[PDB]
RNA sequence: GAGGCGAAGAACCACAGAUUUCCGAAUGAGAAUCUCUCUAACAAUUGCUUCGCGCAAUGAGGAACCCCGAGAACUGAAACAUCUCAGUAUCGGGAGGAACAGAAAACGCAACGUGAUGUCGUUAGUAACCGCGAGUGAACGCGAUACAGCCCAAACCGAAGC
RNA sequence: GGGUGACAACCCCGUACUGAAGACCAGUACGCUGUGCGGUAGUGCCAGAGUAGCGGGGGUUGGAUAUCCCUCGCGAAUAAC
């Protein structure tokens, strides 16, 4: 699953807040998975969570939030 | 001596360039990367610290 | 009929003479307590400064600028000379004084450039400048159609490249004719052997 | 001070600005040292009025001399801004002139007659 | 704009401090104070924070030692993440 | 005492370190001056001409 | 090696935007890239100024080019001192995309002539300098390139102004 | 011109032709709005001072009694100049 850019545009102000904060949390585990070492489901993932955080950080800033 | 902070960080940096070229990176290459060449000792070399 | 202006520029022909002499007289012992660069709210000469550019206005700047008198401060050589680069009391700098009172002034006042200058007398040991600067960041003059020029980018430090008036004729510029042949278009394109 | 020969009297200067005042009014009136000096030169000038606080002196040290020898007689004020005020503006004047002393006339020729007396 | 946590420090001393000290180890940003630790630890994790001590290290990231009260288990906290 | 060797053995001071401003190891820790670049002498850059060939 | 992304048109390219740690002119203060505090600072110099850092300016860089200052010696003269190397090397200050110069108190093929300035070609190694040694060394004019001419100060007005 | 399992116009990129965009020329030229050029007679009303110039001492220049500049001292006239 991916998460696009006009999905990230449909959210409010509050919800884009509240999925940067979820997807935090999954990086966060992510690579407490990583330090423990600890085989991924995929590594493709924490790539794509950083991108996916970048892109709601781009959003907020657009979008005035 | 004392070393800083700074200068700590900038020491611990000199220590991760000490590795080796990964195996899987001469595998990718196909060996046209090989040599570390900034390879560096702590007696028969000298950092800038 | 005769300006007012005409009386003080009249005055001024003679600096030792008259009403001007015991002027100077009073003034110069306050001159001498008071610094390298001193802001004046008033030109002295008024007929000179306007003269030379200066109104009465926002953005203009009068200072006056004390610098010794005589030759070149010169160290003698350390190191072998042949006897002609050997001389230390008879060497005289290339820039006359006025122009070390304009750069003076103008790095007191960085922001500021300088339109022009004249001297306001001396005694023994020192001479005394006033300088007109201009505030090229100030729309009163970006605004004035006879001072505006001095704010364009190529006008930037150009005491320092010689651009004033003091810097032009100390460097030769004076005539259009013969004797300039190593002057114009500048001293440096001529290889340095106009002065 | 060094255009400055005698003394005047806070009074004297009083009457001085208060004519001025009314020959502003009632009258014609020369603000600014060149226009003062044009006035001296052209003989229109009746009195004429010369602050004893301007920096440089330059500007107005030709006065005395000059009003000498046209005939016309001066008086001293101590501020420039006073001059200036009494002179009908909002900025200071080195020196004015009365060209019409309007009703203040007889006041003018009075205080000319006051200050000769001052030498 | 830097988190204070980086990630849980996994490695056989911070798994002693874990079994028999109640304590969780951390990579943490070298620009953060024990009280910032303690803090985060508290947000993130729904624990009470006892101690923090800190060693900026010799791989260039600061590790906090984190104890934990006793109505927190460690090893609890740790399973989960 | 021999200038040479046994003199050699009592250099355990530091001057030379990296410059905040530059990265050469040229800040000088006792004069706080870079031989290099001029940091904490100058606000402009170090430079000479001579440091290169005069036609170039 | 594993795994992912892309027809929800990815990669890649252009333009525009977002993000852009610390030191650095480095500017709250200190410091070998870190730290300290009254969460507070355009430090310093300066213009305007609601006199408050409120509005602004400067600083530093850049391959050389450009302008303004300071200024050698080896060398040549078969020695060497003036001369020469050379206003060169190097140093100090500073501008711009170019710079500088520039609308005659000019020229002076002397004229009933030319008509701002720079540059190129020539004038010419000529005039001029010089232990009159070695050396040094223009200009006017001409043929070209490109062309462009204007604003104050003052007189006379006198607040009509910014 | 290059690439392609060896000497390639015709295998692939390209090349001729034609066309599009950006940048520089340039906020220039052209165009326009406003302003108003100029002539006669009369009038000694105005027209930039440590200046022009001179001397002492230096530097610089091809500049020689005739270069340009610095320094110390002295120092005009007022367009009828
Ligand atoms: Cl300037
Ligand atoms: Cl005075
Ligand atoms: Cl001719
Ligand atoms: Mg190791
Ligand atoms: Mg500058
Ligand atoms: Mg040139
Ligand atoms: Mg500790
Ligand atoms: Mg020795
Ligand atoms: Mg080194
Ligand atoms: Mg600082
Ligand atoms: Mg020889
Ligand atoms: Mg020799
Ligand atoms: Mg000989
Ligand atoms: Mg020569
Ligand atoms: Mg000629
Ligand atoms: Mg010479
Ligand atoms: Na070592
Ligand atoms: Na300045
Ligand atoms: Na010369
Ligand atoms: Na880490
Ligand atoms: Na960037
Ligand atoms: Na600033
Ligand atoms: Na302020
Ligand atoms: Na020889
Ligand atoms: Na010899
Ligand atoms: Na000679
Ligand atoms: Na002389």
């Amino acid at each position: 699953t991916v998460l696009h850019v006009q999905e990230i545009r449909d959210m409010t102000p509050a919800e884009r807040e509240a999925e940067l904060d979820d997807l935090k949390t999954e990086l966060l585990n992510a690579r407490a998975v990583q330090a423990a070492g600890g085989a991924p489901e995929n590594p493709g993932r924490i790539k794509e969570l950083r991108k996916a955080i970048a892109r709601i950080k781009t959003i907020q800033g657009e979008e005035g939030d | 001596g004392k070393k800083s902070k700074a200068t700590k960080k900038r020491l611990a940096k000199l220590d991760n360039q000490n590795s080796r070229v990964p195996a899987w990176v001469m595998l990718k290459t196909d060996r046209e990367v090989q040599r570390n060449h900034k390879r560096r000792h702590w007696r028969r070399n000298d950092t800038d610290e | 009929a005769r300006s007012a202006y005409s009386y003080i520029r009249d005055a001024w022909k003679n600096p030792g003479d008259g009403q001007l002499a015991e002027l100077q007289w009073q003034r110069q012992q306050e001159w001498r307590n008071e610094g390298a660069v001193e802001r004046i709210e008033r030109p002295t000469r008024l007929d000179k400064a306007r003269s030379q550019g200066y109104k009465a206005k926002q953005g203009v700047i009068v200072a006056r600028v004390s610098v010794r008198k005589g030759s070149a401060r010169k160290r003698r050589h350390k190191a072998g000379r042949r006897s002609k680069r050997q001389g230390v009391t008879r060497i005289t700098r290339r820039k006359d004084i006025q122009r070390v009172a304009e750069e003076r002034a103008s790095r007191t006042f960085p922001n500021l450039r300088v339109l022009n200058s004249y001297s306001v007398g001396q005694d023994g040991r020192q001479k005394w400048h006033e300088v007109i600067l201009i505030d090229p960041n100030h729309p009163a003059i970006q605004n004035d159609d006879d001072l505006s020029w001095i704010c364009a980018d190529d006008q930037a430090d150009r005491v320092f490249r010689g651009l004033t008036g003091a810097g032009r004729r100390n460097r030769g510029l004076s005539g259009k004719g013969k004797g300039s042949e190593k002057t114009r278009p500048s001293l440096r394109s001529n290889g340095g052997k106009g002065k | 001070p060094v255009y400055v020969d005698f003394d005047v009297p806070a009074d004297l200067e009083d009457d001085a600005l208060e004519a001025l005042e009314v020959a502003r009014d009632t009258g014609a009136v020369k603000k600014g040292t060149n226009e003062t000096t044009k006035s001296i030169e052209r003989g229109s000038a009746e009195l004429v009025f010369v602050a004893e606080d301007v920096q440089p002196e330059e500007i107005v040290m030709h006065i005395p001399e000059l009003a000498d020898e046209k005939g016309v007689p001066f008086i001293f004020v101590e501020q420039q801004d006073d001059l200036g005020h009494a002179a009908g503006l909002e900025v200071g004047s080195a020196a004015a002139a009365v060209t019409d002393a309007g009703e203040a006339d007889a006041d003018v020729e009075d205080i000319a007659d006051k200050v000769e007396e001052l030498r | 704009s830097w988190d204070v946590i980086k990630h849980p420090h996994v490695t056989e001393k911070a798994m002693n401090d874990m079994d028999f000290q109640n304590k969780l180890q951390f990579a943490v940003d070298d620009r953060a104070s024990k009280g910032e630790v303690a803090d985060a630890v508290e947000e993130q994790y729904d624990v009470t924070v006892e101690q923090v001590n800190t060693q900026n290290t010799m791989d260039g990231e600061k590790k906090a030692v984190v104890r934990l009260s006793e109505d927190d288990d460690a090893q609890e906290v740790a399973s989960r993440i | 005492t021999g200038a040479g060797t046994p003199s050699q053995g009592k250099k355990n001071t530091t001057t030379h370190t990296k410059c905040r401003r530059c990265g050469e190891k040229s800040y000088h820790t006792k004069k706080k001056v870079c031989s290099s670049c001029g940091f904490g002498k100058s606000a402009k850059r170090r430079d000479y001409e001579w440091q290169s060939k005069a036609g170039e």
